RNA sequence: GUCUACGGCCAUACCACCCUGAACGCGCCCGAUCUCGUCUGAUCUCGGAAGCUAAGCAGGGUCGGGCCUGGUUAGUACUUGGAUGGGAGACCGCCUGGGAAUACCGGGUGCUGUAGGCUU
RNA sequence: GAGCAGAAGGGCAAAAGCUCGCUUGAUCUUGAUUUUCAGUACGAAUACAGACCGUGAAAGCGGGGCCUCACGAUCCUUCU
RNA sequence: GACCCCAGAAAAGGUGUUGGUUGAUAUAGACAGCAGGACGGUGGCCAUGGAAGUCGGAAUCCGCUAAGGAGUGUGUAACA
RNA sequence: CUCAACCUAUUCUCAAACUUUAAAUGGGUAAGAAGCCCGGCUCGCUGGCGUGGAGCCGGGCGUGGAAUGCGAGUGCCUAG
RNA sequence: CGGGGCGGACUGUCCCCAGUGCGCCCCGGGCGGGUCGCGCCG
């Protein structure tokens, strides 16, 4: 029934956006991939070599080998029951790195400091997040100014 | 009117720019892609490159790698600093072009403190050289050239700046072929007439030419050439002891900050109140006129 | 020769318009959509009366030339024939098919046999403008077309002055403002932004 | 007071011999331009066919050459000349550069040849101000602003005040 | 005659009875798909590991 | 306060017209002997330095167009999940959460990296 | 708003289009991978590695066509 | 008439009754009934076989008035 | 003087195979001991460089780095 | 809701006509947050 093609119903998921056509800016060149960091697969249509396969846009994996103009990414691919981690090669154009994890490494690094400070200082300190707590008991002052009465509005027939 | 007016607001609206140095007309990014970018298996090893930019009165010449913060140039060398030693006029010609890239590699090479290796080629001779790296010592320094928009034709002064480079010591990939001494129809390099105008021996020639066909014509062309007394005889010797000079002291001594009073030769943007006055004024006027009548 | 309206009364498929997909479409029944006074000033004629479907459902091209027809001749009978404007708001963009009885339900993809207005609750259908004194006989007039219709419909006379978008009540004082200038039937919105020559147009 | 930057001056003259077909004639009219301008000239081929004209695509059809300098200057001395310094009002364009032909060349300052046909030619020139070559120039090219451009007027002032021309209002 | 075409009813069922397991991890993936110039390289700074061990040990003690 | 060379983001940077530009600079500009290209030294390449900021360029301006960012539109449209809700239906209301886009009205009109100059 | 052989869609401006110059990376090899998928094959494709080359001043780019289609087992035959 | 699916109904009507919205008249006398007047220029003009307020096309005024349309309908060939 | 065309500013109505903008629901990944931070060694890869990258050898860090729930991992044969 | 003194800049009221902004300092008014804060009340 449908077609077997390997850019069909790409019509939009590899287009360009609005005004954002023409040269690739050169800092997408210039990132440096190394083993082992996530990257998120995106694949732009302006370059056609290395271009992912349309199950790999918007998901996100490792980089496990770095070439010249490529990586190789470690992508898990749901296909029916199972789910299988995927080897592909593709170009740097169509990958940029993934801030999940430059966050986390943020978090660690902050913990780690903390840590190491909060022991030297004495006291301890909460290095755990926690879900949003219910909220406190707190007062709500009126400054003499009586609440503002609300009234639902007649029905009238706009046009 | 009676035509469609093609830059009508949806041709704005849909109107996409390009990027600023292209609409400035001053990079090739076609050529900046395939000559600053790095391989990914190479990660942060730095790709250099030699700018060399030849302007009306100038000769720029940079050693640069790309970040994506920016390119960093290293190492730079014109041609207005020349005048320090020997050679004071024709600058942004041939001869001032080898200076400059000779003074740019003899520049770096001491910054990196590579001089008593990497020598390079001390007699100028216009047959092609190529430094190779010495084994126990740090590698001969690579760099690849950026003309830029210039037409690469045989002549183009970049490879002047090129060669002068390469005869200071630094590795840059290159063939004869589009040095001056090339004949296109042999197919072969002459090596001589390359020195020749290594040397300027082409801008003697032509004040020599001139004195013989047009005197007020050799003056008008030459004008700064009978100040600075500087003459077809001496030219050659002028361009060696440019060379050698530059060989011994390429260190480059930045003048010392000047005081200098804040002042300002731009007019500042108007604020919002003043637009708004002025409207309001303008308006005004154009009441009380029609009161007038 | 038609299908029964009952057959193509609900907004089952997707939009089909007439395009390069959809070719040989027959020319819908209305071609006509302004009628009266067209060419009547703003100022002319301030009071406006809509048709508003309470249903979401498709009007025939047929049924929306019926009730112009009828409208019109009821509006000319009361009001004359220089005494009004109306413009019928839905224009007969969705085709309609028919699966005309190799054999049976094989291939059953239909071939166009009509155009349909499709309308949504609250949508306007029809709109009559005219003088003051003439809101009975516009909502008698819309009232009678009314009957050519499938569905519900409600006749509301707008708080807007004419076929404009600005209420009536502060149009006449915006036009002296030189907020709105005319221009033939409707007026045009003059924002306080733009170059100061055209400012100089007005108020000279 | 005006800078001496705004000077009008010819950029190109830019002459032009559109032949019917190819051929010997079209070989007659490069001959002309040559004798003419000592400079070879460079043929123009058709962009479509047309029958009624009876030419192909891609078929040698005109003969073109621009000429710059004195050589210009003194070339569009002889043509108008031929004209006796008379212009029409609307062979000067809106862009600030006019133009004119001539049916007959033997009098432009040729000697007739009989192998030589009596070819007319056309002449445009183009009027241009210092700087205008920033249009051309490979880097940093750019727009040449409003108040250094040419308009119709300063075009016909500037033909009057140099080759004393009447401008018939026709 | 005519039957069903194709359905994937009751496949996420059958899918989730034995769960849908992400792939099993573990320390030192295999270095398979690896860019070979790359590889032949490590294998040889892997060989050569056995010298400088002295210089390891005495900077370790 | 600025510019030049190379840039990053790629209109808050674009487009139209007007005004101002000290000093370097960047240019326009002068020429074709050599190098090198042309129908044409116009472009390109080369050798210059009489003139000029007229142009490019920079800065500013415009109840400017665009673009960017807010308000409004609007808790509207749409929507996850719920009911033995309503209605002949078409559809609609409520509960539980999420939540837009025009028109219209405001504000803004390039930030910045490396190297090197000018500015008392 | 043109063109890029063709259907359509995507992409593209000192491009990927047009005109020139030089060419044969449309070549010789081993593997890995993607697509359909049972994670079988074919086809097509991507990133490499080893040769030998082309072009360009060079950076580089090229092992067919800007990308998505343009195709074929066992047995037998034929050639190298 | 009488309970999800569900096992039968629509447009359109009602001076049946019940709520609601909006407007209007009225102690300067509404509404409805019964009872009086309902004129003059003027049988207004053009249409005509006759069109007089009443088949029609435009006009739609004036005086006396408490008030009256140069006419709401029945009716006449037209009047009445 | 009029009617067209054309242009300009507006105006009504639309799109499964249109689109600037653009949800809800949804898909991927991360939320550490295979981690973090110190020293050192190997390399035939890369190279201005004690460069870069990878691998390897020692050492130190436990507040076990969201919630909730649950014991997991793995192989063979296999019917319908 | 605003006042004093110096550099630019706008207006078709141009006789030291009128109006807008910026940098420094001298004041005046109101609002919010910390403050060994300080007292009083609950
Ligand atoms: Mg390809
Ligand atoms: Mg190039
Ligand atoms: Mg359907
Ligand atoms: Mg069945
Ligand atoms: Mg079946
Ligand atoms: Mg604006
Ligand atoms: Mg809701
Ligand atoms: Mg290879």
């Amino acid at each position: 029934t449908n077609t077997k093609g390997k850019r069909r119903g790409t019509r939009y998921m590899f287009s360009r956006p609005f005004r954002k056509h023409g040269v690739v800016p050169l800092a997408t060149y210039m990132r440096i991939y190394k083993k082992g960091d996530i990257v998120d697969i995106k694949g732009m249509g302006t370059v056609q070599k290395g271009m992912p396969h349309k199950c790999y846009h918007g998901k996100t994996g490792r980089v496990y080998n770095v070439t010249q103009h490529a990586v190789g990414i470690v992508v898990n691919k749901q296909v029916k029951g199972k789910i299988l981690a995927k080897r592909i090669n593709v170009r740097i154009e169509h990958i940029k790195h993934s801030k999940s994890r430059d966050s986390f490494l943020k978090r660690v690094k902050e913990n780690d400091q903390k840590k190491k400070e909060a022991k030297e200082k004495g006291t301890w300190v909460q290095l755990k997040r926690q879900p949003a707590p219910p909220r406190e008991a707190h007062f709500v002052r009126t400054n003499g100014k009586e609440p503002e009465l609300l009234e639902p509005i007649p029905y009238e027939f706009m046009a | 009117g009676f035509v469609k007016v093609v830059k009508n607001k949806a041709y704005f609206k849909r109107y996409q720019v390009k990027f600023r140095r292209r609409r400035e007309g001053k990079t090739d990014y076609y050529a900046r892609k395939r000559l600053v970018i790095q391989d990914k298996n190479k990660y942060n090893t730095p790709k250099y490159r030699m700018i060399v930019r030849v302007t009306n009165r100038d000769i720029i010449c940079q050693i640069a790698y790309a970040r994506i913060e920016g390119d960093m140039i290293v190492c730079a060398a014109y041609a207005h600093e020349l005048p320090k030693y020997g050679v004071k006029v024709g600058l942004t010609n041939y001869a001032a072009a080898y200076c400059t890239g000779l003074l740019l590699a003899r520049r770096l090479l001491n910054r990196f403190g590579m001089d008593k290796i990497y020598e390079g080629q001390v007699e100028v001779t216009g047959d092609e050289y190529n430094v190779e790296s010495i084994d126990g010592q740090p590698g001969a320094f690579t760099c690849y050239l950026d003309a830029g928009l210039a037409r690469t034709t045989t002549g183009n002064k970049v490879f002047g700046a090129l060669k002068g480079a390469v005869d200071g010591g630094l590795s840059i990939p290159h063939s004869t072929k589009r040095f001056p001494g090339y004949d296109s129809e042999s197919k072969e390099f002459n090596a001589e007439v390359h020195r020749k105008h290594i040397m300027g021996q082409n801008v003697a020639d032509y004040m020599r030419y001139l004195m013989e066909e047009d005197e007020d014509a050799y003056k008008k062309q030459f004008s700064q050439y009978i100040k600075n007394s500087v003459t077809p005889d001496m030219m050659e010797e002028m361009y060696k002891k440019a060379h050698a000079a530059i060989r011994e002291n390429p260190v480059y001594e930045k003048k010392p900050k000047k005081e200098v009073k804040k002042k300002r030769w731009n007019r500042p943007k108007m604020s919002l109140a003043q637009k708004k006055d002025r409207v309001a004024q303008k308006k005004a006027s154009f009441l009380r006129a029609q009161e007038r009548a | 020769g038609r299908r029964p309206a009952r057959c193509y009364r609900y907004c089952k498929n997707k939009p089909y318009p007439k395009s390069r997909f959809c070719r040989g479409v027959p020319d819908a029944k209305i071609r006509i959509f302004d009628l009266g006074r067209k060419k009547a000033k703003v100022d002319e004629f301030p009071l406006g009366g809509h048709m508003v479907s309470d249903e979401y459902e498709q009007l025939s091209s047929e049924a929306l030339e019926a009730a112009r027809i009828c409208a019109n001749k009821y509006m000319v009978k009361s009001c004359g024939r220089d005494g009004f404007h109306m413009r019928v708001r839905l224009h007969p963009f969705h085709v309609i098919r028919i699966n005309k009885m190799q054999t049976g339900m094989r291939g059953a993809f239909g071939k166009p046999q009509g155009t349909v207005a499709r309308v949504h609750i609250g949508q306007v259908i029809m709109s009559i403008r005219t003088k003051l004194q003439n809101e009975e006989h516009v909502i008698e007039a819309l009232r009678r077309a009314k009957f050519k219709f499938p569905g519900r419909q409600k006749i509301h006379i707008s708080k807007k002055w004419g076929f404009t978008k600005f209420n009536a009540d502060e149009f006449e004082d915006m036009v002296a403002k030189k907020c709105l200038i005319p221009d033939g039937c409707g007026v045009k919105y003059v924002p306080s932004h733009g170059p100061l020559d055209k400012w100089r147009v007005l108020h000279s | 007071k005006e800078n001496p930057m705004r000077e009008l001056r010819i950029r190109k003259l830019c002459l032009n011999i559109c032949v019917g077909e190819s051929g010997d004639r079209l070989t007659r009219a490069a001959k002309v331009l040559e004798q003419l301008t000592g400079q070879t000239p460079v043929f123009s081929k058709a962009r479509y066919t047309v029958r009624s004209f009876g030419i192909r695509r891609n078929e040698k059809i005109a003969v073109h050459c621009t000429v710059r300098g004195a050589k210009a200057e003194e070339i569009l001395e002889k043509g108008l000349k031929v004209r006796e310094y008379e212009l029409r009002k609307n062979n000067f364009s809106d862009t600030g550069n006019f133009g004119f032909g001539i049916q007959e060349h033997i009098d432009l300052g040729i000697k007739y040849d009989p192998s030589i046909g009596i070819y007319g030619l056309d002449f445009y020139v183009v009027l241009g101000r210092p700087g205008f070559s920033i249009a051309d120039k490979k880097r940093r090219t750019g727009c040449i602003g409003a108040k250094h451009r040419i308009s119709k007027e300063e075009a016909m002032r500037w033909f009057q005040q140099k080759y004393d021309g009447i401008i018939l209002p026709g | 005659a005519k039957s069903k075409n194709h359905t994937t009813h009751n496949q996420s069922r059958k899918w989730h009875r034995n769960g849908i397991k992400k792939p099993r991890s573990q320390r030192y993936e295999s270095l398979k798909g690896v860019d070979p110039k790359f590889l032949r390289n490590m294998r040889f700074a892997k060989k050569h590991n056995k010298k400088g061990l002295k210089k390891m040990q005495a900077n370790n003690a």
